[PDB]
């Protein structure tokens, strides 16, 4: 869930995976 | 995966956080009441092929016939395959069946998701099954001991620590 | 008995990789085997016979025994090229032995090797085995399907795509027009080819396709495919079918309608039946009186029992919550009686060994398959774990 | 002709060309809200229905036959002789 | 401004604060469970040719 | 006879020949929703039946039979003399026709 000044509004959302996987 | 038997009873009621439960013979509630406890799990329907985890916290007994209604809580999700997600998205429509946890299905979550056995003792239900849990995160950290006379504390930390 | 499928796979995946690196203006054609029992001979008489063995470091006689020896046989029984596929390592050439080599390993010191070689007639042109007879020093199977996709990849697709949809397709239409019994053209036109497996959209379960080393793969995606479509409780489903191929087809046509509605069609939140049709000659009456046997109720939209009303075939049925009872669970018919079409129409048709139907239309999604044993298609629709 | 009037029948058989007794003798659905209901009326020819109920009737009415299997001493047998269906109306209370 | 389509259901309450949707029909929820959870978001009608975005803070089923 | 056409008796008798009358003029179990009765009606003959009941009859009807050994000056007694069945019918209002 990202909050703040920057989103017009209080929103929630689903990630996707990076590649290359960090490790 | 495997076959569950009969259901013990269809929903009433859902909600994000609560799920009701009716059951109306009196005979099936005494077939299965050792396994209708607090603390224990039942397997909720939301859909083709997908099951829901609840826990039971909450049992009552009327007759005036009998009504038996049961309370729970979501945890999380069980596909047919085996895989196991915490986060409980779904809500299950009433006219629903629930069923009651096989203790293999239990015993495979506990041999597949857990990175550093540790047994601390058996499960409730069943004497022949081992509790493990992570050995790991126990004692890099804090733990906590209480209980009345009589209850058998220093018993349970010798046997902790003699496992140490 | 042997029948050496392997090998006469291994020369299809050769005719493919000629086809790949081939310009413009090239043609190729095949010459199907004689594993075939077909009088009319066609195809030139030009059929070809092949064997494959493996792990052996270096060549010698002593380890290329029985290949050889086992063909002579065909010859006594009756332009039959007899040839060989190998890969050793560091033996990268193609021989043809000469007399003195025959002579050599006609005299067999195993005995029950000989035992059988007593069936061998006496009138044997023997030079001619050795001069038709090639050996073939060539990549194994392993490195050469992955060179065969890495390379397909060139051409320019999906990555995934070809794995699932593509690749076992190809070898299809290229072993079937091999043995095909009617005859036709061997002749290929490589261009083409693009334009036709481009537009293809089919996934073929079958005999020779299994063998491949892929495939492992091709069944799940499959699985993941589907599992939106059968995750909701109330969807009209269709179904045509074409029992010709099919194997064993009077004995699993049952056990497969119960796993299917004992999972499906089971519950009051379960509204809208599904519907199976058959194509052909078929006689349905045996079918509904096995299935009320075990416990079902049909609706065939017949009043009178001459012909077919669609307004009955397509309605709704009673359901009652306790105890729970179903006044029907399925839908039965037969393609040609059907005439016209539904108020609604489907949200997901499938088509088993079907080439085309009426009711293909662009909000329909259309699944197709090519099967030979129902088996696979209940793993597909996760009604069993493992495959066969 | 009848489903084209607006009834429903049942008649026993389950696809092929021989009757079931358990299927032609049975408890239909009902629905009392919104009334709803799966069959009015069941129907058949009597050369078709090889053996008995298992329970007997209690009504037996025959329009110009003489005797039935069915016939029993426990089982009430009324028997008529009639030139047109318009007279039984009449015995029956559909008409005056 | 585009088509918005079908709608859920109707409005049977109405405040300052609250606003109370009513659906009957299991189909249609099964049919959007996806994007009936909360924090999301829905569109309700005022008057002609205005609209109102409100955020679930609720369900029930009976 | 009665059993097939699905009717219950109750004959007072346990095991043996011989006959009770304190298990054959016995109140019966009734549920009122969903009605069942145990028993719809009794049974006997008269010979085995030897005794009598603590509450008299309120009504004897004796068809073809001439004298008994429960008649009394304070129980109702109707006797009759018929040739078939079905005319008891009439006088006691099951079927109007004659
Ligand atoms: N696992 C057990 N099950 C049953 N009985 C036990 C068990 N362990 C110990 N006992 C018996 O019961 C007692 C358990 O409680 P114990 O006195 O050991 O701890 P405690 O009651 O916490 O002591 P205190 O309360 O005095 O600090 C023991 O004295 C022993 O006699
Ligand atoms: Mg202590």
């Amino acid at each position: 869930l990202i909050v703040g000044d920057a989103p017009l509004m209080p929103t929630v959302g689903h990630f996707a995976l990076p590649v290359p996987e960090p490790h | 995966m495997p076959d569950l038997g009969t259901p013990i009873g269809s929903v009433t009621d859902s909600s994000p956080s609560l799920i009701r439960i009716e059951i109306s013979s009196a005979e099936d509630f005494e077939k299965y009441k050792s396994m209708l406890g607090v603390g224990q799990y039942l397997l909720v329907a939301s859909g083709n092929n997908l099951y829901l985890l609840a826990s039971i916290t909450g049992v009552r007994a009327t007759h005036v016939n009998f009504r038996f209604q049961i309370d729970t809580q979501p945890i999380g999700t069980l596909s047919e395959d085996g895989e196991f997600s915490r986060g409980s998205h779904s809500l299950p429509v009433p006219t629903e069946y629930a069923y009651v946890t096989p203790p293999a299905v239990l015993e495979g979550i506990f041999s597949h998701q857990i990175k550093s056995p540790f047994a601390l003792g058996t499960l409730g239900i069943s004497p022949d099954i081992k509790l493990k849990i992570d050995g790991d995160r126990f004692f890099s950290k804090h733990v906590a001991v209480v209980g009345s006379t009589g209850s058998g504390k220093s018993c349970a930390v010798a046997k902790i620590l003699q496992t140490a | 008995a042997e029948y050496s499928i392997k090998g006469y796979l291994y020369q299809f995946l050769k005719y493919l990789s000629e086809i790949l690196a081939a310009g413009d203006g090239a043609r190729i054609t095949i010459e199907g085997a004689i594993e075939d029992v077909d009088v009319i001979a066609a195809g030139l008489t030009t059929a070809v016979q092949c064997k494959y063995h493996e792990q052996a470091e270096k060549y010698t006689l002593g380890k290329i025994y029985k290949p050889i020896l086992l063909m002579l046989e065909h010859f006594s029984k009756n332009h039959v090229s007899y040839r060989l596929f190998c890969h050793f390592p560091g033996e990268s050439g193609t021989k043809a032995l000469t007399k003195d080599d025959l002579e050599t390993v006609l005299s067999t010191k195993g005995e029950v090797l000989r035992a059988i070689v007593a069936r061998i007639d006496t009138s044997v042109d023997y030079e001619a085995f050795l001069d038709r007879f090639a050996i073939e020093f060539g990549p194994s199977a392993e490195d050469l399907q992955v060179a065969v996709l890495a390379s397909l990849k060139d051409k320019g697709f999906d990555p995934d795509d070809i794995d699932a949809v593509i690749f076992p397709n190809a070898i299809q239409r290229i072993v079937d027009l091999a043995t095909r019994s009617d005859v036709n053209d061997r002749t290929v036109e490589p261009k083409t080819f693009l334009a036709g497996l481009r537009e293809v959209r089919r996934v073929t379960f079958t005999r020779w396709t299994r063998e491949l080393a892929t495939k492992g793969r091709m069944f799940s995606s499959l699985r993941k495919s589907l599992r939106s479509c059968l995750a909701h409780n109330s969807r009209w489903r269709v179904f045509v079918i074409n029992p010709l191929t099919i194997e064993n087809f009077d004995d699993d046509i049952v056990r497969f309608i119960k796993a299917f509605v004992q999972r499906y069609s089971s519950k009051y939140l379960h509204s809208n039946p599904p519907l199976f049709m058959l194509t052909g000659d078929y006689d349905l009456s045996v079918l509904q009186k096995r299935l009320y046997d075990a416990g079902l109720r049909c609706e065939t939209g017949k009043v009178g029992g001459t012909d077919v009303i669609i307004k009955e075939l397509f309605r709704r049925p009673i359901l009652i919550r306790n105890p729970f009872r179903m006044e029907f669970s399925l839908r039965l018919a037969k393609r040609d009686e059907v005439i016209g079409g539904p108020q609604r129409r489907p949200d997901e048709l499938f088509l088993i060994n079907v080439a085309d139907d009426e009711w293909k239309h662009e909000d329909v999604n259309v699944h197709g398959f090519k099967i030979e044993r129902l088996s696979d298609l209940e793993y597909i629709l996760q009604l069993r774990s493992d495959y066969a």
